[PDB]
RNA sequence: UUAAAUCCUUUAACGAGGAUCCAUUGGAGGGCAAGUCUGGUGCCAAUUCCAGCUCCAAUAGCGUAUAUUAAAGUUGCUGCAGUUAAAAAGCUCGUAGUUGGAUCU
């Protein structure tokens, strides 16, 4: 069992340490390896510049056809795979545009329908997804 | 059981075992409720009188219900010492 | 219609759910 | 869509209520933004 | 109605009075309508859970239903029944008649200073079934019954006003969160309180003293 | 380096559970017949009842001749007394426990004008307190929050500049008087 | 008012019937508050995509992403575990550490 002596903080104190390592909650945040890989570097958006335009399959249950972005993220470089609301959403995109990009929300985890794509577009030329598809605004190009 | 004030402010107040001092829920249906006669002093008939004994139903359980009542009757001038 | 908002709406909330 | 169905009939077994199957069953309402 | 059992020959004719005199000798109920002639007029049911267990047979599989009910007149008196049977109606049937047979008194504390009515558990019970824990913490007046819904159902019909509720183990089931909940009820009597130290005056019992009548 | 003040609270705490239907409907019955505007005025009641009972129950649990339970013991059940929720005879820390939300919210001075005969409903009493047609005193309120101690109980007027009052006429009195 | 202003406060005048002087943001037909709905689009009756209706919640506010706290008795001193589910060292001796029978007015 544990040790319950009086004078036994130093033990008490020193295996609590260890211990908190083996939660693999813990370790991400304080190892700092992972945020060094994660692409956003920490952040909670990233903008970057749309390389090209592509199509991911779905899950073998639920057979589907979705069409994300490759976009390269400004401030380190890395490419990223986002998706679109919908497919009447990527009128609005065209190549080498700079567009926002937020995570998809569950922290790092995929869709619980499409694997392969973590990120979703918020903004694209400095105007919303919102705003755009429900008429609000027109994009400069 | 009482208040501050000095009223009885409860629904109940549940019988105990005469042996192990245990309160007897109400849903324990394995207790038992002793009537044991007692007898005139120089005639041995019986007058009326009686005193009773009630044993809860973990202790019959147990087995130990026999040595239960003969314990207390024992001391209860029923049973002689010379047992 | 329009509809209302603020105090009158809740007050209209009330009767439709409460009283009748 | 047909995920949602399998679902339903397993609470079904279990035997809480569910509401009846109908063609709204499973249907995205709308875009999330 | 015809009283088939001798308790209920002994409370269809007015010689009981009421409902304690039978949880004091912990006389075993045998009828629904022994509950229903005392305090019946405030007995509020709540069908909590229809959980049925599956065997399949050679023509299909045989859906028959258990229902979990819950009863109680809000003032210190409250029960649970389980009954499996084969439809929704005959279930809740069965289920609120096996219900009526184990109502259990509870007894009520006060947090400090004992004023007025008492409001809480008189102190930290626990109930247990299956792996999962209830514990019942008693509260200043007014606070609340903080809890799960399947125990805040439970506590409001045993009438207990406030209480501190913690559990532990897997909760989902419905069934045994329920069932844990009533053990930590119905266990407020069957724990020994200083104030109940005092030597036992025994009453007669009502089997005894109506023999004349049983007789007829 | 400012000469400014940054201290400031919140008067309300939103629910953990947010859609129950028990809370839901405690809640709707508490705007019905007090008429107020959101579920805010409903928590801000309550959290400020909440505070009143941590601090009753922090008293409680010190010794009877503590001098700081004797001081603010007294101290706390004075003030609730002064807004009118507690009686004269019930001063003592056990009784703060009995108090509810409707004990509070009965002192507002919406409420006090629909019970004291100024207006003909509780969202009437409303809109005549925001439209500055009532006095406390010598002062015009528009608050209907404003919680009434005892002494400004039989002093809630009607405010002399009103139309309802003194007797100067509104606009829309004046503007139909002059088409004829 | 103020250094001079602004804002607030006080007041002349004008200022409300669809009082158009027009309240939003989200979610619901798989669990918590809320659906036996409608119309376009196609696969061999089921079924991909889109636009609406009805309802619910909070309300001058309400969604989304990310970090963190509580939920978490899923880091456990209070307070968890280690037969069969993650886990007890192949066995014994052994420094430090931790713990150490009774007894004195």
């Amino acid at each position: 069992g544990k040790c319950r002596g009086l004078r036994t903080a130093r033990k008490l104190r020193s295996h609590r340490r260890d211990q908190k390592w083996h939660d693999k909650q813990y370790k991400k945040a304080h190892l700092g390896t992972a945020l060094k890989a994660n692409p956003f570097g920490g952040a909670s958006h990233a903008k970057g510049i749309v390389l090209e335009k592509v199509g991911v399959e779905a899950k073998q249950p639920n057979s589907a056809i979705r069409k994300c972005v490759r976009v390269q993220l400004i401030k380190n470089g890395k490419k990223i795979t986002a998706f679109v609301p919908n497919d009447g959403c990527l009128n609005f995109i065209e190549e080498n545009d700079e567009v926002l990009v937020a995570g998809f929300g569950r922290k790092g985890h995929a869709v619980g329908d499409i694997p392969g794509v973590r990120f979703k577009v918020v903004k694209v030329a400095n105007v919303s997804l919102l705003a755009l598809y429900k008429g609000k605004k027109e994009r400069p190009r | 059981m009482q208040n501050d004030a000095g009223e009885f402010v409860d629904l109940y107040v549940p019988r105990k075992c005469s042996a192990s001092n245990r309160i007897i829920g109400a849903k324990d249906h394995a207790s038992i409720q002793m009537n044991v006669a007692e007898v005139d002093k120089v005639t041995g008939r019986f007058n009326g009188q009686f005193k009773t004994y009630a044993i809860c139903g973990a202790i019959r359980r147990m087995g130990e219900s026999d040595d239960s009542i003969l314990r207390l009757a024992k001391a209860d001038g029923i049973v002689s010492k010379n047992f | 219609k329009k509809k209302k908002t603020g105090r009158a709406k809740r007050r209209m909330q009330y009767n439709r759910r409460f009283v009748n | 869509r047909a995920w949602v169905l399998e679902k339903k009939e397993r609470h079904r077994r279990q035997g809480r209520e569910v509401r009846p199957d109908t063609q709204y069953t499973g249907r995205k309402r709308k875009p999330r933004f | 109605w015809m009283p088939v059992t001798k308790l209920g020959r002994l409370v269809k004719d007015m010689k009981i009075k009421s409902l304690e005199e039978i949880y004091l000798f912990s006389l075993p109920i045998k009828e629904s309508e022994i509950i229903d002639f005392f305090l019946g007029a405030s007995l509020k049911d709540e069908v909590l859970k229809i959980m049925p267990v599956q065997k399949q047979t050679r023509a299909g599989q045989r859906t028959r239903f258990k229902a979990f009910v819950a009863i109680g007149d809000y003032n210190g008196h409250v029960g649970l029944g389980v009954k499996c049977s084969k439809e929704v109606a005959t279930a809740i049937r069965g289920a609120i008649i096996l219900a009526k047979l184990s109502i259990v008194p509870v007894r009520r504390g006060y947090w400090g200073n004992k004023i007025g009515k008492p409001h809480t558990v008189p102190c930290k019970v626990t109930g247990r079934c299956g792996s999962v824990l209830v514990r019942l913490i008693p509260a200043p007046r007014g606070t609340g019954i903080v809890s799960a819904p399947v125990p805040k159902k439970l506590l409001m019909m045993a009438g207990i006003d406030d209480c501190y509720t913690s559990a532990r183990g897997c909760t989902a089931t419905l069934g045994n969160f329920a069932k844990a909940t009533f053990d930590a009820i119905s266990k407020t009597y069957s724990y020994l309180t200083p104030d109940l130290w005092k030597e036992t005056v025994f009453t007669k019992s009502p089997y005894q003293e109506f023999t004349d009548h049983l007789v007829k | 380096p400012v000469a400014r003040s940054w201290v400031c609270r919140k008067t309300y705490v939103t629910p953990r559970r947010p859609f129950e239907k028990s809370r839901l409907d405690q809640e709707l019955k508490l705007i019905g017949e007090y008429g107020l505007r959101n579920k805010r005025e409903v928590w801000r009641v309550k959290f400020t009842l909440a505070k009143i009972r941590k601090a009753a129950r922090e008293l409680l649990t010190l010794d009877e001749k503590d001098p700081r339970r004797l001081f603010e013991g007294n101290a706390l059940l004075r003030r609730l007394v002064r807004i009118g929720v507690l009686d004269e005879g019930k001063m003592k820390l056990d009784y703060i426990l009995g108090l509810k939300i409707e004990d509070f919210l009965e002192r507002r001075l919406q409420t006090q004008v629909f019970k004291l005969g100024l207006a003909k409903s509780i969202h009437h009493a409303r809109v005549l307190i925001r439209q500055r047609h009532i006095r406390v005193r010598k002062q015009v309120v528009n608050i209907p929050s404003f919680i009434v101690r005892l002494d400004s109980q039989k002093h809630i007027d009607f405010s002399l500049r009103s139309p309802y009052g003194g007797g100067r006429p509104g606009r829309v009195k004046r503007k139909n008087a002059k088409k004829g």
